[PDB]
């Protein structure tokens, strides 16, 4: 959030 | 701010991935990594066909959105 950040969310078909 | 990196493996194995422009990728190889159980070196991330610097960053792939990245397990001769 303050320093680094990455969000990962898939969503599978 | 946010860019979308499919990051698509070897084996129907697909996830989207959210990074800023700011953080470098060293970061995203690291929640792959985790959130796939293997380490950071068994695999290799390419983009533009060219291999992938542990250093990199949109700073200096200028990756837009949707964009795509290979992921290729490591191997060598025998």
């Amino acid at each position: 959030d303050n320093e680094i950040e990455v969000i990962i969310v898939w969503e599978k078909k | 701010e946010y860019i979308k990196l499919k990051v698509i493996g070897q084996d129907s194995s697909e996830i989207h991935f959210k990074v800023k422009m700011t953080t470098h990728l060293k970061k995203l190889k690291e929640s792959y990594c985790q959130r796939q159980g293997v380490p950071m070196n068994s695999l290799r991330f390419l983009f533009e066909g060219q291999r992938i610097a542990d250093n990199h960053t949109p700073k200096e792939l200028g990756m837009e959105e949707e964009d795509v990245i290979e992921v290729y397990q490591e191997q060598t001769g025998g």
